[PDB]
């Protein structure tokens, strides 16, 4: 998932609380 | 679980909800119907 121009590209990976360790970098619920 | 199912978290967590319910108590017992009409 992705926002938008002006907001600039910086995308988030949809995981279920599954970590980041698959893929600033900020892991989320 | 390998079938491409997934369940996406509400925007809103129940501790965000319990907070609107404990705003919408506390409006109601201290200041009667004037907080959905203006200020408190
Ligand atoms: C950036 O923000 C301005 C605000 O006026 C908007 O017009 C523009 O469409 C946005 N995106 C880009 C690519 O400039
Ligand atoms: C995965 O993330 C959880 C917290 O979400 C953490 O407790 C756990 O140690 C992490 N495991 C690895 C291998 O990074």
């Amino acid at each position: 998932i992705t926002p938008g121009t002006n907001t600039s590209n910086q995308v988030a990976v949809l995981y279920q609380g599954v970590n980041c360790t698959e893929v600033n970098v900020f892991q989320t619920r | 679980k390998f079938n491409g199912l997934t369940v996406l978290p509400p925007l809103l967590t129940d501790e965000m909800i319990a907070q609107y319910t404990s705003a919408l108590l506390a409006g109601t017992i201290t200041s009667g119907w004037t907080f959905g009409a203006g200020a408190a």
